[PDB]
RNA sequence: AGAGUUAAAUUAUAACUAAGCUGUAAAAAGCCCUAGUUAAAAUAAAAUAACCCACGAAAGUGACUCUAAUAAUCCUGACACACGAUAGCUAGGACCCAAACUGGGAUUAGAUACCCCACUAUGCCUAGCCCUAAACCCAAAUAGUUACAUAACAAAACUA
């Protein structure tokens, strides 16, 4: 995967939630993106009230979409999701699996530094 | 753990710009500073206020304020006792940490060596 | 403003005393440094003063935590001297 | 006797009822302790004000109203007016840092009012309005 | 350098209660179109992490996301080319809040100062100019040595 879409949806019933995902994925495919899979994080109470499209939301559903897309089409996807009203907060980040966990050896102890002053009689 | 002192001070062989600019050199002295006396605060306030309530409610006569008057005297004696005994005992009580005089002698036996 | 109320920076009294609960709250703020932060936000300090304050706070924290280690390290050498009048 | 400092979360169901009502149903006592004045207001669970008191309204005037004793008297007066309307327990919210924080807390205690929870809601900007300049006294 | 985004605080604004509210070592002036609580845009500024010391040539940069991206197969070099905090100027837009100047209060022998209250330029965005700082780590760049050797003080001394 290359890009990850942290998608938060307004809490609603099963039919409209499926419809919202169906058209959101359709918008991604129109911009030239090959979506890998869709991950569902369930519905949870939002950490804080989020104001979007003249509404106050306290509960929402979380969904995650990962895809390969050209670099120039990220703005179009972000702009398209902003106009949509069934999505409360869209964010796009590079997929964390793109970077590899750098190998580590240990906590190297830093010795105290000497020779910071002259040796004259204080 | 002690904060690292690596690449902080302004030195000739230091590519990193200075991060610390101490007023006086970071050299451990052979003596510790004296304890600072605790600043005082007004005592017997929660007992004086209730005493004033009875005086204003009874035309400044202690015919019915005896309960409040005695507590005000008790607080004054209680505050007097603690104030006139804190100084002597606190010098050697040490709260588990040696008084400044003992630490000065201990440090003199194992002094710091800036020279040689 | 948007978060739930009566969750953050909240303590509950026990057995009906309130002076003890309040002191617990102050230790929470002092450890997290909010009490000093509110003191410094009453007026505005220029960024020139902010860095000069962080160069005195850090230096004190180094000297104090180093003199503290020496005291603990030399603490065992306080027993009665076995060679008095030797 | 396992006692937890953290408040009972509204989402859960904690069997800790004071005077027959739940935790969120208990009224609120807002305390704004500034550096020159202390204002105390008690409001219901529906945020409907019951009684209001401050160092200014209790006869203290000018510099005197900023002292601890003035805040202590305000706490006594506010509790008496609150107890008249029939409230036993209250959740006190402290606003700001000032010399009247301690006195107002125990002022409600000695005024015939019982507190169960203490909250500090001091306005803490996260970077916000630029405050006034320093005072070269 | 662009594009998109907002957590905590604050204000316009509405409801309710209260008669006072701000302010100081102490007061007055100001406000009463106010204060407390609940609900809440825009503008501006970026708690804790940071007891970390990273990036850039320097001045500088530490809220989040994406795009573009940090010269030289790795010496010195100007009056030439490019850049340069903050204040200031020209044109348009924004204005919570801070605030030179100015007005009021207080202090003082006087106070066109320190202290208190109000408000403007301005601090902000877009385009252009100005090219000044204790622009100071007062220590020039590149290779090195710990030998020789303490004016003083400081951040030890020296060679090409
Ligand atoms: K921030
Ligand atoms: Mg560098
Ligand atoms: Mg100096
Ligand atoms: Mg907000
Ligand atoms: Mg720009
Ligand atoms: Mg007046
Ligand atoms: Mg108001
Ligand atoms: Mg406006
Ligand atoms: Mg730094
Ligand atoms: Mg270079
Ligand atoms: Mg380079
Ligand atoms: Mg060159
Ligand atoms: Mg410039
Ligand atoms: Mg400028
Ligand atoms: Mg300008
Ligand atoms: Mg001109
Ligand atoms: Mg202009
Ligand atoms: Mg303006
Ligand atoms: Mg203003
Ligand atoms: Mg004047
Ligand atoms: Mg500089
Ligand atoms: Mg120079
Ligand atoms: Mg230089
Ligand atoms: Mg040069
Ligand atoms: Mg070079
Ligand atoms: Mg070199
Ligand atoms: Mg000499």
């Amino acid at each position: 995967p290359r890009y990850e879409l942290a998608l938060i949806l307004k809490a609603m019933q099963r039919p409209e939630t499926a419809a919202a995902l169906k058209r959101t994925l359709e918008a991604l495919m129109d911009r030239g993106a090959v979506v890998r899979n869709l991950e569902n994080l369930g519905e949870r109470m939002l950490p804080y009230k989020i104001s979007a499209h003249n509404q106050r939301h306290s509960r929402g559903g979380y969904f995650l979409v990962d895809f390969y897309a050209p670099a120039t089409t990220v703005e179009s996807m972000m702009e398209h999701l902003s106009r949509d009203i069934d999505v409360i907060r869209p964010n796009i980040v590079k997929h964390p699996l793109t970077q590899e966990v750098k190998e580590c050896e240990g906590i190297v102890p830093v010795p105290l530094e000497e020779k910071l002053y002259s040796t004259k009689k204080r | 753990a002690t904060p690292s002192l690596r690449g902080r001070l302004a030195r000739l062989g230091n590519p990193r710009r200075p991060i610390l600019k101490p007023n006086k050199p970071l050299i451990l002295a052979n003596h510790v500073g004296e304890r600072r006396r605790e600043k005082g605060e007004a005592t017997c306030i929660t007992e004086m206020s209730v005493m004033m309530a009875c005086w204003k409610q009874n035309e400044f006569r202690d015919e019915a304020c005896r309960k409040e008057i005695q507590d005000f005297f008790d607080c004054a004696s209680r505050a007097e006792a603690a104030r006139k005994m804190r100084s002597i005992q606190e010098n050697l009580g040490e709260l588990g940490s040696l008084p400044p005089k003992k630490l000065n002698k201990l440090l003199h036996r194992f002094p710091n060596k800036p020279h040689v | 403003a948007n978060h739930l109320k009566f969750i953050a920076r909240t303590v509950m009294v026990q057995e009906g005393n309130v002076e003890g609960a309040y002191r617990t709250l102050n230790r929470i703020l002092t450890m997290d440094g909010l009490i000093e932060d509110i003191k410094r936000r009453r007026y505005y300090e220029k960024p020139c003063r902010r860095r000069q304050r962080e160069s005195y706070e850090t230096c004190r924290r180094i000297y104090n935590m180093e003199m503290a280690r020496k005291i603990n390290f030399l603490m065992r050498k306080n027993r009665a001297d076995p060679w008095q009048g030797c | 006797s396992s006692f937890s400092i953290y408040p009972p979360i509204p989402g859960q169901e904690n069997s800790l009822r004071w005077a027959g009502k739940k935790f969120e149903e208990i009224p609120i006592a807002h305390i704004k302790a500034s550096y020159n004045n202390t204002q105390i207001q008690v409001v219901s669970a529906a945020h409907q004000p019951l009684a209001h008191a401050s160092c200014g309204t209790e006869g203290f005037r000018n510099a005197k109203k900023g002292t601890g004793i003035a805040a202590q008297t305000a706490g006594i007066a506010a509790a008496a007016k609150a107890t008249g309307k029939g409230v036993t327990h209250v959740r006190v919210v402290v606003k700001g840092l000032g010399p009247g924080r301690l006195s107002a807390i125990k002022g409600l205690t000695m005024g015939g009012l019982e507190v169960i929870s203490i909250t500090d809601n001091t306005p803490i900007p996260h970077x916000g309005c630029r405050p006034r300049k320093a005072r070269r006294l």
